RNA sequence: CGAAUUUGGGUAUAGGGGCGAAAGACUAAUCGAACCAUCUAGUAGCUGGUUCCUGCCGAAGUUUCCCUCAGGAUAGCAGAA
RNA sequence: AACUGGCGAUGCGGGAUGAACCGAACGUAGAGUUAAGGUGCCGGAAUACACGCUCAUCAGACACCACAAAAGGUGUUAGUU
RNA sequence: UGAUUUCUGCCCAGUGCUCUGAAUGUCAAAGUGAAGAAAUUCAACCAAGCGCGGGUAAACGGCGGGAGUAACUAUGACUC
RNA sequence: UGACAUUGUGAAGAGACAUAGAGGGCUACCUUUAUAGUUUCU
RNA sequence: AAGACAUUGUCAGGUGGGGAGUUUGGCUGGGGCGGCACAUCUGUUAAACGAUAACGCAGAUGUCCUAAGGGGGGCUCAUGGAGAACAGAAAUCUCCAGUAGAACAAAAGGGUAAAAGCCCCCUUGAUUUUGAUUUUCAGUGUGAAUACAAACCAUGAAAGUGUGGCCUAUCGAUCCUUUAGUCCCUCGGAAUUUGAGGCUAGAGGUGCCAGAAAAGUUACCACAGGGAUAACUGGCUUGUGGCAGUCAAGCGUUCAUAGCGACAUUGCUUUUUGAUUCUUCGAUGUCGGCUCUUCCUAUCAUACCGAAGCAGAAUUCGGUAAG
RNA sequence: CGCGGGGUGGAGCAGCCCGGUAGCUCGUCGGGCUAGGAACCCGAAGGUCGUCGGUUCAAAUCCGGCCCCCGCAACCA
RNA sequence: CGCGGGGUGGAGCAGCCCGGUAGCUCGUCGGGCUGUCAACCCGAAGGUCGUCGGUUCAAAUCCGGCCCCCGCAACCA
RNA sequence: GAUUGACCCUU
């Protein structure tokens, strides 16, 4: 037979994600010292659409 | 077919060399031992890659095997082998045929 | 709707899967097309119930 | 015929691989497995061809065995010594 | 599928023509005689000789072979009481 | 599978998928115990799988034939 | 999936090898004691 | 966080059309399906030596038997008749006939009467060694069988007979395994010994039966070929189809033949369809229709006639006739 | 006009591989309560087997003088 | 490929791990309650446990040659 | 709180 589509999806040639429009990885603040002994106050500058 | 368990028959025992009494058994094939040169060669050939390297028979046609009686002389304990024709049923136990009977 | 070269389901004179579409977890790549390691199939009468 | 639209350029995916809104489609006029060179003067019980003269002798399509039936071995038939 | 003879593998004379039929098998020539087949002309060779039969408004004409039957006819010819 | 609408019946015996282990079952290499002088020959068993057992058809798929029943010929709601 | 190696340090229960004491008229698979060659997992 | 567990290395057992490599009989009135004519046996075909074909005809084989083998002895079978008491056409049946009309494991054909059949007694020659021979035949094998030799046995009073089955079928190489025999040869630096390898005879099997280890599909297809071979035409044949005769039992109120015509029987080009496989598979473009020409006559109409169960009209049966 | 099934009693007709002359089919003097009535047997059959024969086991079917289709010619490439 | 509890009725079942030989429905044979009508409850056909040997208190139960059932798709002359 | 279902003819 032939290599089937779900097999082909793993070589990641045309099946990689389209990451151009994205705004970055959405990750928490790193767990440094304040997040586990006190708190730290940040400000929500903007709320945006991530493609 | 019914064969008696005893038989007067020639024994070439070098001590009898004449007709003597023999006990009669059926011959059993005997276990195919390892370390026989043929099995050793077969195992060596089958080791590795290449699959089955010799032929395995499939087209069986015979429905009976030839029976071999083993005749153990009761005098000198010399053994002899003799085959009969092909039979579906073979009995060594003697239950003689009786003519003047009903059923 | 493919040919048998393209998929386990392809081919036939009618569009049918042919063999059971529930595939073993121990299957291989190229075999794992369908319902992988399905405990049950068909329409289920129930809710998630967490 | 305003969009699952059309298209340039750049870029990625390479052969039992790719790619496929799926026709075994497309992958440089090549696709039910591309092209190039080599292994390779691949094998062919099958088709075709097989180059001067004269003289003498001169068949067989039958037997047996063969995964044997378009083939061979064997015996027969023929030549030469 | 039969004791065989041929064609294949073979020309020659005859069957108009024809692998196999008939005659006969083959060096190059010359005389004679023939085979099978023929002798009105084509065409070499008697429009010979002899006795009959036949006239068809689809005659017939020489084996293999290239076809005709049952049944009929005071057509005509020859044959018992 | 193929928009709406309306519905999606029965069958887990078969094949497949899945799930505890209740298991006189089968059960490799290694490991162990008898013997042998030793190469070796004999015995259980915590492996997985296969069995067994349960589930599952919007999994693959399947959805017959008989016997009896009533007064036009039939005729079967009903019972096996 | 198992075994061996990587691979090193401590903890309760299950099989034999009771030399012996709980049973039913020349006597059944049989629950259970010293555990100083032995056992893997919960 | 996790922890001697995962991981990793090696081996071992599962699973593994996801992938790989292969294979997927022969004969054959094309191939396929069927069958086995593939190894065999009987009768016939088979044409009075032998041999002899077809997917000819009627069948059979892959078994069965410690007796259904071997010897000896005694007896005679099937059937018919006259027969006893229940009791009868078919129990028990005493005689008389009885050439086998019975039986002999099975298919058929042969063979057999103081037996080769049926009873009874004994028995293991269905044993050992190796040769020779007949059939198929290459005068190879296999299978089967024949007559001896040298033994050892059985049976009988003995002569004799017996080397499986009354004869003609009932079966199997190499390699491997396994058993039996000498406990004989070898393990190559002398060997306790085990193990292994040899010598001779059997068994485990190839039924495609001189013996490969083997599933499909291709309407996506490929190559070498084949007119050795199918699907047109053409060719031979004409069963079948179509058409036409002969004879007349009857139908036609009477009346075989105006018109028909049974039971039989003789024929005609192939407009049917078969049967065959001669031509063509380095290709003869295929169904029908359209178009157009021509030909045949077994004449539907038209021309002219004969005949009717032809009064007239309308019909029906025939002739010359395809203009 | 297929070696295939039929003319299966007044309809309707199932076994069809041997007819003491029913190959199967509501009622009628009568079986227990007779209050008439409500399931089952016979002294009633238009098959004298579609009709002329006798190879005639009793035949008058398995031979013929009348029509078609319940898996009736799917064939042409 | 030394084959796995197993062969208990005309159609389905385990009782047995040291010895009491025997049953559940249908198709039946029979008996009645309710007054009578299927159901409703009570005894019987196929069981000599498929020739066989062992325990001389109990072999259908435990073993040893066999017969059309077979998934032990279990390193297969 | 079980299984008791049915019963063809006139004012």
């Amino acid at each position: 037979g032939r290599v089937i589509r779900n097999q082909r999806k793993g070589a990641g040639s045309i099946f990689t994600s389209h990451t151009r429009l994205r705004q970055g990885a959405a990750k928490l603040r790193t767990l440094d010292y304040a997040e586990r002994h006190g708190y730290i106050r940040g400000i929500v500058k903007q709320i945006v659409h991530d493609s | 077919v019914n064969v008696p368990k005893t038989r007067k028959t020639y024994c070439k025992g070098k001590t009898c060399r004449k007709h003597t009494q023999h006990k009669v058994t059926q011959y059993k094939a005997g276990k195919a031992s390892l370390f026989a040169q043929g099995k050793r060669r077969y195992d060596r050939k089958q080791s590795g890659f290449g699959g089955q390297t010799k032929p395995v028979f499939h087209k069986k046609a015979k429905t009976t095997k030839k029976v071999v009686l083993r005749l153990e002389c009761v005098k000198c304990k010399t053994r002899a082998q003799l085959t009969l024709k092909r039979c579906k049923h073979f009995e060594l136990g003697g239950e003689k045929k009786q003519k003047g009977q009903a059923l | 709707a493919m040919n048998p070269v393209d998929h386990p389901h392809g081919g036939g004179n009618h569009q049918h899967i042919g063999k059971a579409s529930t595939i073993s977890r121990g299957a291989v790549s190229g075999q794992k097309a369908g319902l992988i390691a399905a405990r049950r199939t068909g329409l289920l009468r129930g809710s998630q119930k967490t």
